[PDB]
């Protein structure tokens, strides 16, 4: 079983503000379940780009019906990979859960892109929910996925909004 | 902002601070590519990897680190 969702947001801000905010996303009031975040590797590659790999721990609560079948999981590790191209004002981000992969795998691609004409930063997101080990009828899995996608669209966009405002407020 | 291993948190902050200044003033202005934050990074990353060795998540991470999703 596979589900894909696409969203798009326009930050009316410059690439520097938006990217610096991405790296400084946490903590923020829209992401209380995020317990930690650590930078695993970071370096400049041969084309001038900044490659970052970060590691997040996030708490969660499964929906109740699933609970007997599972398997007592609260927390999840998430890997975050990113490339910053300063000559194009382009940032590419990819996240995914590191664990509970066999149950449910949730990948996200977000592209931040500065559009000089509109003086704004376009962020396009694609989120991929993959699940073999179906366990339960998909519709609840599909609904669970719709609910989580919609919740993280608002959470990430409000969280980024917030962080950008407060970083400029200095 | 906390590290998964609390005893690393303070080494993280000082790394982050430094990088925050390097990123905004040097990197995006196209001035610098140099890792001006050498020792903050080294201290931090040392602490964090020592913390990681005791962690079950670490082989998943080591395998994940060798994927290049923007392929």
């Amino acid at each position: 079983m596979v589900l894909l969702h696409k969203s798009t947001h326009i930050f009316p801000t410059d690439f520097a503000s938006v990217s610096r905010a991405f790296f400084n996303r946490y903590p923020n009031p829209y992401s209380p379940h995020v317990l930690s975040i650590d930078t695993i590797s970071r370096n400049v590659d041969q084309e001038g780009n900044l490659r970052t790999t970060r590691l997040l721990k996030k708490s969660g609560k499964l929906p109740t019906w699933v609970k007997p079948f599972l398997r007592g999981i609260t927390e999840t590790w998430i890997i975050e990979v990113s490339v910053v191209n300063p000559a194009n004002s382009t940032m590419k981000t990819y996240t995914r859960n590191l664990d509970h992969t066999g149950i449910m795998k949730v990948e996200e691609y977000t592209t931040y892109q500065f559009d000089s004409a509109t003086s704004s930063t376009i962020a396009d997101s694609r989120v991929k929910f993959s699940s073999g080990f179906n366990m339960g009828i998909k519709s609840k899995v599909e609904d669970w996925s719709r609910t989580k996608f919609d919740e993280n669209v608002k959470k990430s966009r409000m969280g980024m909004a917030f962080v950008i405002q407060k970083l400029e407020e200095a | 902002s906390a590290s998964f291993a609390p005893e690393c948190t303070d080494l993280k902050t000082k790394y982050d601070s430094c990088f925050n200044e390097w990123y905004s003033e040097k990197f995006l202005k196209g001035k610098s590519v140099e890792n001006e934050c050498s020792k903050q990074w080294y201290a931090y990353t040392t602490c964090v990897n020592a913390a990681l060795v005791k962690q079950g998540i670490k082989p998943a991470l080591d395998e994940a680190r060798e994927e290049a999703p923007f392929e």
